[PDB]
């Protein structure tokens, strides 16, 4: 048995059952269990038609006293005394357990002792009126209650399988839609946020720029130089377009500009990240003052410590007077 | 684990006579998983730096972030509704008389839940949460130096949030482990029935009880979806959307609705510690309500008059908590506390024999 | 099942034969653990004891059922 | 599990590992029983809800009426407190 | 946490039509609320009598103590509940 | 004493389950906020991009933002400059810190109106009631200069001057500009500002709630089916009926 406990204790306030039985202590005793009346073959109390005619009940509503929640029960766990109170079996009181062994209520004057104690087997005592009161059910579904006989469909009914599986399937249809929506929306939250998307892609208005002017746009944390190039600037890079392969990083101006008039580059020196200043250097391009790197009018490194050309960002032309960075 | 699952879900036999009040536990388990998942996902877009702006950034910038924010707040309310209703049920059918081990495992989860919730509302960096942790931390102000250790400073600050957040992240996973210990005892110590005795009327779980348990959970979902998207019931105080000012005291420093029964206890009793102590009594005495009995009976399926007056005592105390600290509410509330003790004594006392 | 005169009756006879019969107390030349009958073989393995003390298929036919 | 007499098994075949809980809830049926039933595919599945509807709600409301007197005492107290609060506020303040 | 509690539209008595605000002799539109003030004050006459009584009781006191804010807040709450039921019908 | 008087229950359009935020009213509300409330309050957490394609067209929002001057920087020389506003800027704030604001309102701090539509009991109703709740002081109550009586403010005395006066602004759409209209409109706008995703939440909620009802009916038919097996069985002991 599992870890268990019974309140088999000597109470300080409540008496044992042997002293104060809580049941209606009237029993019928027989010599052998077979002599008890048979409940199934015994006539019961006559049926009634009104609940106010139902017989009275032998229980005592006030069997227990004191503070506490109301309860009616016949039994307790309390321990019995070494010398229990002798039961009055002549008047019908029950003799079972401690009040038979540790008492002499079983002794008859002249009967053999073995026969006397045999009559006090717990099976030889039954409550008075047992066979006339105990319900002996023949079914769990009493007459007048619904069962399969009444709920069975007529034999001409149509198959009920096709619709049942539609219902179980619709629970699956709707469930899977809710699951898809839940999963798809959770992953969607990982997409760059609304504020992040807005800053990411930047449309730059080229209207108002003058030829030769360089402006800076902070795009994704980096300076993005956008310079309109005068014909002199464009021709200058075109001239170096022939001397390609004589440059540290050979690149042609056509492959660094989408439109010759417009140079969009990231303004970060390829040496150690300093931001170059325009219209400076030996090529009138962009001179990084940190360590002395000179870039041309196409952004290609021509002198200094820098190793590569200034990078060309991802950008397209929406129209003739607008670019979109990203 | 597949065989374990089959033994505890597919070939698990339960009595066929149980009501829909035996489905509450299934709902707790499901809504609990939802609260962990949504919590982990919210944390993907917010941390402890500034919750006030973080909650704003979740509801305005994250795609479908509003769903995550409101589910996590409303599903907490739901967790505490279902749990508190699960206890009311267990009291009505006195499911602690022979299944105390199940009751003990549940109470452990209740204790953990009461700490998980309190600390989640400080993660929002709101006025009513700032000043409600400042008022509950000062109840252990007697234990020397303990406030400083917990707070990490002389006033509540980001330092206090950075640490409580870890308790809020981790404690729920432990709760899920105690849920296994709870389902372990339930499966060994068979569940109680609507009838006091034990009857051979058991049916497998997956084919019957799970279909019924899902009808229940889907019923609650319909109602929870309406609250989640239309706020049919005010379950969150509005004063948590006011930026924390440490100089101005809120109009009313009250907890969320599911701590108003222990907030009132603390505002009714005249000594601070007496209040703390009566809040211990409430969560502890209910664990020994069958220990002193001596009769062979579980006191079950009577009129349960004592039970009804207890459930109403809880509701009435929650009302007094909403109300301001007016004297007349304090006097009446002290009588309600005296009445609870007498009702509790009635449960505890064994009966003498006429 | 099917009636006597059904075109499928012989198919049901064969299906009855496939199910076959098995008795732990008369296993035959081939043991259950190594039987060609799939029902018998899988059954003989359950719990290392066997889950069929006896079983047989049946195919009962009447004029209309 | 059930009583040790109830879970005592007549058969000598070992308990399958996946059916441990199932066989710890075994009952020793005394005298026998004749259980019958019909598949739900050949029955009316919603009628019984309607057939039992009146009696279900009658026997529910008759039991819940036990709490009427308790409910009325508690509401009387709720009204007394409300009025006491109002009169007390109007007395402390309200010239 | 949220601004409003949701309700069925049949529980939300939204104005079914719009009556434009009256125009003054000068030609400036008169506030619908100001026009509704006297009518709603009459609907709250019982609280207004309580407030008016307080005013006269505090007027007698020969000390400078005495306020009638408590009774004014009850009258104002009543007058405003009346306004809420019919004001948005004059507002676009 | 008692808590501040509860705001009346105003019949805003968006209060019904299947109703949206009335964009025409929200647009007028922006005008009221920009021309009246903005002088003292700030909406730090409301950005111009939030209004694009929701309250106003993109070009219009650019013009509104460009009307303001913001402090950006630093430049290459480490200095701070002033630029016109953009769609990524928050709504302008009248005062640089809370101490500057307090010094301009008799010590009182104009609260940020970003979440005020849901920061007070009553919600949107509290804004409408407050703005239309100024009254002559109750008898026996005397208010100093700069203190005004309002039935819905906690205590009764608010340091905010009555902000809405008839004819204060002219609505672009021609709606008559009266105090109660401006109130209804600025309350609508501030409610939108608090939760700009209110309409998405309610349209997706409508599709979820209705679907959940169909789902309930499927699981109910299923429950009724499988439990018929159990609830119609007949166990007999000394009886037999077929
Ligand atoms: C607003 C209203 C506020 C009201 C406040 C006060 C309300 C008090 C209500 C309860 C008391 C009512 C009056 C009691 C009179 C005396 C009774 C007596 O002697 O009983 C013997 C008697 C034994 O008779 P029995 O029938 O044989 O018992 C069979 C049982 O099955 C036993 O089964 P078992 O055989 O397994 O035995 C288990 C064992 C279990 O016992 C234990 O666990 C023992 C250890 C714990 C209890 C004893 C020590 C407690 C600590 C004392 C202080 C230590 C200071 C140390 C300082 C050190 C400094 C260096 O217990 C016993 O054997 C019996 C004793 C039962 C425990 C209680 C004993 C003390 C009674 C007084 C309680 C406190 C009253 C405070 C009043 C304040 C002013 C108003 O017990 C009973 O009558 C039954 C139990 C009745 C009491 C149940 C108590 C439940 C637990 C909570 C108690 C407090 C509740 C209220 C708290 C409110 C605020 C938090
Ligand atoms: C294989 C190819 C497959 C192609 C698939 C294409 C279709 C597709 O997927 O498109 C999607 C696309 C629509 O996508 P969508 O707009 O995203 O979907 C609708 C919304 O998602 C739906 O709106 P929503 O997502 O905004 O709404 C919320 C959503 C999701 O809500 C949520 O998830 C919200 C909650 C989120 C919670 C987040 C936090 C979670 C935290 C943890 C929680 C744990 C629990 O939940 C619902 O909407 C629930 C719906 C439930 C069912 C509604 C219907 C009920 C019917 C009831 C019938 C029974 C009663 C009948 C009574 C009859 C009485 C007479 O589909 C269509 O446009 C439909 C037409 C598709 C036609 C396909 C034609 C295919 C043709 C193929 C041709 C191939 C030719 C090849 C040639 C070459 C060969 C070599
Ligand atoms: C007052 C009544 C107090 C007693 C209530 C019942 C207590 C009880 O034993 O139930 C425990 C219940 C077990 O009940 P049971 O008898 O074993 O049967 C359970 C079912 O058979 C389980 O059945 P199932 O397995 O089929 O599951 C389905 C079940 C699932 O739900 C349950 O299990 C239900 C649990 C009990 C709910 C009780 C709700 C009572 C609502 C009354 C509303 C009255 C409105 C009046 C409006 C007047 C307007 C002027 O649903 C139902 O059975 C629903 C039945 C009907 C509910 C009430 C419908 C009232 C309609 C009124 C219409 C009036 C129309 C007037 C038209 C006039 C035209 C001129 O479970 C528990 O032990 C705990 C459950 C958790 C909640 C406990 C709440 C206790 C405190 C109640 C406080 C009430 C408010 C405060 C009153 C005092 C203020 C000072
Ligand atoms: C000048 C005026 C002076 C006035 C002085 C007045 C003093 C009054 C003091 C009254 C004290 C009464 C205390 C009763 C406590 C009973 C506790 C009890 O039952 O003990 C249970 C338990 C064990 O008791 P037990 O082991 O004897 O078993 C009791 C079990 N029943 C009741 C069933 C017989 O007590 C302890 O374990 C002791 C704990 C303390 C150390
Ligand atoms: C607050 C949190 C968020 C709330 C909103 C989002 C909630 C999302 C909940 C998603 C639940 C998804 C459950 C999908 C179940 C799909 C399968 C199912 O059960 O269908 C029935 C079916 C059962 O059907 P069946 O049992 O009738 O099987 C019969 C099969 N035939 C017809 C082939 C003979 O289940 C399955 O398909 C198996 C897996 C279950
Ligand atoms: C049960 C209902 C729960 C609540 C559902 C809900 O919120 O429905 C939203 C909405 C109410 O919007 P109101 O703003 O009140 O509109 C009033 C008239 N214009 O309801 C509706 O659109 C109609 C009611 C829902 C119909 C659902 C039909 C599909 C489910 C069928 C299941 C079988
Ligand atoms: C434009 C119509 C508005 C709106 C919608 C609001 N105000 Fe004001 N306000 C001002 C000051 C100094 C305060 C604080 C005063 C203090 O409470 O003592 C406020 C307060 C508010 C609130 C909050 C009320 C609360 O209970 O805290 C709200 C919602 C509000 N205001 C809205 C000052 C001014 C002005 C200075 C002259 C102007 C102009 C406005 N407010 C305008 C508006
Ligand atoms: C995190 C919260 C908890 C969850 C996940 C939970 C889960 C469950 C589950 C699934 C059941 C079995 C199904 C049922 O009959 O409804 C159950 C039973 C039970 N729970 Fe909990 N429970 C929790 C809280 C509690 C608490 C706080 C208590 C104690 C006050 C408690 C006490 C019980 C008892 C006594 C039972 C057995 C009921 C009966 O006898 O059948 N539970 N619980
Ligand atoms: C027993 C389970 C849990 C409950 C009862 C609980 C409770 C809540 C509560 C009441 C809130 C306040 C919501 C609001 O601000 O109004 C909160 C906030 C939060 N919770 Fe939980 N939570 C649970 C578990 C978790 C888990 C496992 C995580 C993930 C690590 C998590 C992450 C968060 C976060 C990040 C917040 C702050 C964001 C917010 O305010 O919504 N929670 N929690
Ligand atoms: C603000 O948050 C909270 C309170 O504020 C007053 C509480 O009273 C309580 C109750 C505290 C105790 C000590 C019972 C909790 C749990 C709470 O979350
Ligand atoms: C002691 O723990 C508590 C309960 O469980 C018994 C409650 O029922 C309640 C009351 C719950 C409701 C739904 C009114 C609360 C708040 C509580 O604190
Ligand atoms: S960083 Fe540009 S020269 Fe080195």
């Amino acid at each position: 048995h599992r870890p268990t406990t019974v309140k088999m204790i000597d109470s300080w306030r409540t008496e044992p059952s042997s002293e104060k039985p809580m049941w209606y202590n009237r029993f019928d005793q027989v010599d052998h269990i077979s002599q008890h009346p048979d409940p199934e073959k015994t006539e019961k109390y006559p049926p009634v038609d009104d609940t106010r005619k139902l017989m009275k009940t032998r229980g005592d509503p006030h069997i227990m006293r004191g503070w506490g929640e109301y309860v009616y029960c016949h039994y307790e766990h309390l321990r019995e005394p070494v010398f229990p109170r002798k039961p009055d079996v002549a008047k019908g009181e029950l003799a079972a357990g401690a009040n038979v062994t540790r008492t002499d209520v079983w002794k008859r004057e002249g009967e053999p002792a073995i026969q006397s104690i045999a009559r006090f087997n717990p099976d030889n005592f039954r409550p008075v009126g047992y066979a006339e009161n105990i319900p002996c059910p023949d079914t769990c579904v009493p007459e007048g209650h619904l069962d399969f006989r009444h709920t069975r469909l007529p034999t001409w009914h149509a198959d009920r399988r096709p619709f049942h599986y539609f219902a179980t399937g619709m629970f699956g249809l709707i469930g899977l839609a809710f699951l898809r929506g839940t999963v798809v929306k959770v992953v969607h939250g990982l997409w760059p946020a609304r504020d992040a998307i807005a800053a990411g892609v930047i449309e730059v208005d080229l209207r108002g720029i003058q030829p030769g002017q360089n402006f800076v746009v902070k795009w994704r944390g980096k300076p993005v130089f956008v310079r309109r190039r005068t014909q002199a600037m464009i021709d200058a890079a075109t001239a170096d377009d022939a001397i390609v392969n004589s440059l540290r990083d050979p690149e042609r101006d056509k492959d660094r500009v989408k439109k010759p008039e417009w140079l969009v580059m990231l303004g970060v020196c390829t040496h150690l990240g300093c931001v170059p200043y325009p219209d400076q250097g030996l090529y009138g391009g962009y001179f990084c003052p940190c360590h002395g790197s000179h870039y041309d009018h196409s952004g290609r490194i021509r002198l200094g410590p820098a190793p590569l050309n200034m990078e060309i960002p991802t950008y397209e032309f929406t129209d003739d007077d607008t670019i979109i960075l990203g | 684990f597949i065989l374990i699952i089959k033994d505890n879900i597919i070939l698990y036999n339960i009595n066929d006579s149980i009501n829909y009040l035996w489905n509450i536990g299934y709902i707790i388990m499901v809504v609990m998983i939802v609260q962990v998942i949504t919590g982990i996902i919210i944390n993907l877009y917010m941390n402890i730096n500034n919750g006030y702006k973080g909650i704003i950034y979740i509801i305005k910038e994250i795609y479908y972030g509003y769903i995550l924010r409101y589910i996590h707040n409303n599903n907490s309310t739901l967790i505490y509704v279902v749990v508190y209703l699960h206890i009311i049920r267990n009291l009505y059918y006195k499911t602690y008389y022979y299944n105390i081990l199940i009751w003990y495992s549940g109470m452990i989860m209740l204790y953990q839940l009461i700490i998980i919730g309190f600390i989640g509302y400080i993660l929002g960096w709101g006025q009513l949460s700032y000043w409600g942790i400042t008022v509950i931390i000062n109840l252990i102000s007697g234990i020397p130096y303990l406030i400083l250790l917990i707070s990490g400073n002389y006033y509540i600050t980001i330092v206090t949030i950075k640490r409580l957040y870890i308790v809020h992240f981790i404690l729920p996973i432990i709760l899920i482990y105690v849920e296994i210990i709870h389902v372990y005892y339930i499966h060994y110590l068979i569940n109680n029935n609507i009838v006091e005795y034990n009857v051979n009327n058991k049916i497998i779980f997956n084919n019957y009880i799970l279909v019924k348990d899902n009808n229940g959970i889907i019923f609650i979902l319909n109602i929870f979806i309406l609250e989640l998207n239309n706020n049919i019931f005010i379950i969150a105080d509005n004063d948590n959307l006011i930026e924390i000012n440490i100089l101005v005291t809120p109009i009313h420093i009250i907890p969320e609705w599911y701590y108003l029964y222990w907030y009132s206890i603390l505002k009714l009793l005249p000594n601070k510690y007496s209040g703390l102590y009566i809040v211990v009594n409430s969560i502890s005495i209910i664990n020994i309500l069958s220990e002193y009995k001596i009769v062979i009976s579980e006191y079950k399926n009577y009129k349960n008059i004592i039970w009804y007056n207890q459930i109403i005592q809880y509701i009435s105390m929650i009302y007094i908590g909403i109300q301001l600290p007016i004297i007349e509410y304090i006097n009446y509330g002290r009588y309600i506390i005296i009445f609870n003790i007498l009702l509790l004594i009635m449960y505890l006392y064994p009966k003498k024999k006429k | 099942g099917v009636p006597w005169r059904s075109p499928d009756y012989i198919t049901f006879m064969l299906m009855n034969a496939i199910i076959g019969s098995y008795d732990k107390k008369n296993e035959g030349l081939v043991p259950g653990l190594q039987s060609a009958n799939r029902i018998t073989q899988t059954g003989a393995t359950r719990m290392d004891v066997g889950c069929f003390d006896y079983y047989t298929g049946f195919n009962i036919a009447y004029k209309d059922t | 599990p059930n009583t040790k007499r109830d879970i005592r098994r007549l058969g000598s075949y070992p308990v399958p590992p996946e059916s441990k809980n199932f066989w710890r809830g075994r009952f020793q049926v005394p005298g026998g029983q004749i259980q019958q039933g019909v598949s739900p595919m050949q029955q009316k599945i919603f009628f019984q809800w309607w057939w039992n509807l009146p009696t279900r709600y009658f026997w529910r409301f008759t039991k819940w009426s036990d709490f009427l007197i308790p409910s009325l005492m508690w509401y009387t107290g709720f009204l007394m407190c409300k009025n006491d609060v109002e009169e007390g506020t109007r007395s402390r303040y309200w010239y | 946490a949220r601004a409003y509690c949701g309700r069925f539209a049949f529980m939300l008595d939204y104005p079914k039509s719009y009556h434009p605000p009256r125009k003054n002799e000068d030609g400036d539109y008169v506030d619908p609320r100001t026009d509704m003030l006297p009518k709603c004050a009459a609907e709250c006459s019982e609280w207004l009598t309580e407030y008016n009584a307080c005013v006269q009781r505090i007027k007698m006191r020969t000390d400078g103590r005495g306020n009638c804010q408590g009774q004014y807040e009850e009258f104002a709450m009543c007058q405003d509940h009346c306004i809420a039921h019919e004001l948005f019908h004059y507002l676009k | 004493e008692k808590d501040p008087p509860s705001p009346p229950d105003w019949p805003f359009w968006f209060k019904a389950f299947s109703h949206c935020h009335d964009i025409p009213s929200c647009r007028r509300g922006y005008e009221v906020y920009r021309q009246v409330c903005a002088t003292c309050h700030a909406a730090r957490f409301v950005c111009f991009r939030h209004m694009v394609n929701t309250i106003y067209p993109e070009n219009r929002v650019k013009q509104l933002a460009a009307s303001f001057d913001y402090e950006d920087g630093p430049n290459d020389r480490g200095e701070m400059f002033t630029r016109p506003g953009n769609l990524l800027d928050p709504f302008p704030s009248p005062y640089p810190n809370e101490e500057a604001a307090r010094f301009a309102n008799q010590g009182a701090s104009p609260p940020d109106l970003s979440q005020q539509a849901a920061a007070h009991h009553g919600g949107c109703d509290y804004i409408m009631s407050l703005l239309t709740g100024y009254r002559d002081p109750p008898a026996g109550v005397s208010l100093r200069s700069g203190l005004y009586y309002n039935t819905y403010f906690p205590g009764g005395a608010i340091s905010m001057p009555p902000p809405l006066n008839d004819g204060a602004i002219e609505y672009e759409d021609g709606t008559p500009a009266v105090a109660s209209q401006m109130a209804k409109d600025v309350s609508q706008f501030l409610t939108w500002a608090q939760d700009p995703q209110h309409d998405e939440r309610k349209l997706i909620g409508l599709k979820m709630s209705t679907a959940a009802l169909v789902w309930l009916f499927s699981i109910s038919v299923w429950n009724r089916h499988v439990w018929t097996m159990i609830k119609t069985r007949r166990i007999d002991f000394t009886k037999t009926v077929y």
